[PDB]
């Protein structure tokens, strides 16, 4: 949820300055000490200001934070990649043992590089098809924008049946990635010439292929 | 150095049970550090949970607090969270963290405080305090004073890597893990690029490493699917020059480990 209202989404662009705020009561923000903290999707936060205005330990001066009765707000200069972040900031509620977060900005770098994306297809292995089945995995990385879509062929048919994709996921250089998965049965597998993953990425198309005859 | 946290407990617990995680301290220079919890559920923000002092003296989230207690063990530099009568609403990532907790003395403007006087001497017994009458304020009654206001300070200093708990009735199942190999689609390649597949589990996380941790660079593990089946599936690969290669993957909700040997040939 988040008591502190935040934007969920900001955008700047690539060595420009962004500013988020944090809008709270007389009885949170408006007594001062607001926090902020930067956190990526998946792993621990890291503490950027305490006390308005000062920067945690080893935080860079491209990071400054201000107040203005209930609303606080945090200011990154030089946006790098590295920025792309989800951003949260947090004061006490009544108490110094008690807190209350804001609801937490989501922030996006423009100006990137387009990367396309690097594509590995794994064949399924001897264990797997040992028990009838055989998965076709689709490992796709270091693409930028995040968004891709994945088409599956076997022998210039496009399969959709048994078919699961990840969502993109932001990795640490901001480039995202994605997994496929076509699950098929051994029987399925052995009977193709070949299959493939196509993926697709800003109207570009990287393809693997791997052939039954040649991996089993 | 510098203050490090880790959390350990259950990373699956059933509605209605009490969740119980510790949170180990280790590395300090200080005795003792004011601990805190705060968890993050899917789409969700923040949200504090409670914290104790050096003093040992606990203080908790006003929603919460009838559902939580926190304990310390020093001797073990350790910290516990329970939390009772867990439902699927309680399913979240869990951080530990040193907290900064501090209650201050505010004055209207214009006033002083602190018993740094200035020729002046005796305002330290005065919250706020004004030396204004026109010359030297020699005792605590020559000082215009007014009654300060409390202002509450809290933040996390540092935090933990944070523990995933699902709260939830579903079953475990633990994964099946198969090793690949992308040398078939080009035997050629100066480098092969070699994988595990983390089939059908539940619940998540899964932990995979290669060659025990010796591997690091140029591995890539994704994040899980969650498949038809119902169960969860996930990947990792790493590329290597054309030596035994091995994932190692943990479930932690299975009591389970795989260190599954990879071919490289190619």
């Amino acid at each position: 949820q988040g008591v502190l209202t935040q934007p969920s989404s900001v955008s700047g662009s690539l060595g420009q300055r962004v500013s988020i705020t944090c809008s709270g009561s007389s009885s949170n923000v408006g007594r001062g000490y607001v926090s902020w903290y930067q956190m990526t999707p998946g792993s621990a936060p890291r503490t950027l200001i305490y006390g308005d205005t000062n920067r945690a330990s080893g935080v860079p001066d491209r990071f400054s934070a201000s107040r203005s009765g209930n609303t606080a707000t945090l200011t990154i200069s030089s946006l790098q990649a590295e920025d792309e972040a989800d951003y949260f900031c947090a004061s006490a509620e009544g108490s110094s043992s008690n807190a209350v977060f804001g609801s937490g900005t989501t922030l996006t770098v423009l100006g990137q590089p387009k990367s396309p994306p690097s594509v590995t297809l794994f064949p399924p292995s001897t264990e797997e098809l040992n028990g009838n089945k055989a998965t076709l995995v689709c490992l796709i990385s270091d693409f930028y924008p995040g968004s891709v879509t994945v088409v599956w062929k076997a022998d210039g048919s496009t399969i959709t049946r048994n078919v699961e994709t990840t969502r993109a996921s932001k990795q640490s250089n901001s480039k995202y990635a994605a997994s496929s998965y076509l699950s098929l049965t051994s029987s399925d597998w052995k009977s193709k010439g070949s299959y493939s993953c196509e993926v697709t990425h800003e109207g570009s198309t990287v393809t693997k292929t791997v052939k039954p005859s040649e991996c089993s | 150095a510098q203050v490090q946290l880790r959390e350990s407990g259950p990373s699956l617990v059933k509605p209605s049970q009490t969740l119980s995680l510790t949170c180990t301290a280790s590395g300090s220079s200080l005795s003792d550090e004011a601990v805190g919890w705060v968890r993050q559920a899917p789409g969700k923000s923040l949200e504090w949970l409670g914290s104790i002092d050096t003093g040992g003296n606990t203080g908790y989230n006003p929603n919460l607090k009838t559902r939580l207690s926190i304990t310390k063990d020093n001797s073990k530099s350790q910290v516990s969270l329970s939390m009772s009568s867990v439902t699927p609403e309680d399913s979240a990532t869990y951080f530990c963290a040193t907290v900064h907790q501090e209650t201050h003395q505010t004055c209207p403007d214009g006033y002083n405080s602190g018993d740094d006087c200035g020729g002046n001497w005796d305002c330290g017994t005065l919250d706020c305090w004004r030396c204004d009458w026109g010359g030297f304020c020699r005792a605590s009654t020559d000082y215009r004073s007014v009654t300060a206001t409390y202002t509450y300070e809290w933040y996390i200093d540092t935090w933990g890597q944070g523990l995933l708990v699902t709260v939830s009735s579903a079953s475990t199942t633990a994964p099946k893990v198969y090793p690949l190999s992308s040398c078939c689609g080009d035997k050629s390649s100066s480098t092969v690029t070699l994988g595990c597949l983390v089939s059908s589990y539940m619940p998540e996380p899964v932990t995979v490493t290669w060659n025990s941790g010796a591997l690091k660079s140029g591995v890539h593990t994704f994040p899980a699917v969650l498949q038809s089946s119902g169960l969860y599936s996930l990947s990792s690969m790493v590329t290597v020059p054309g030596q035994t290669f091995t994932c190692n993957v943990a479930h932690p909700a299975s009591s389970t480990k795989v260190d599954k040997a990879v071919d490289p040939r190619c």
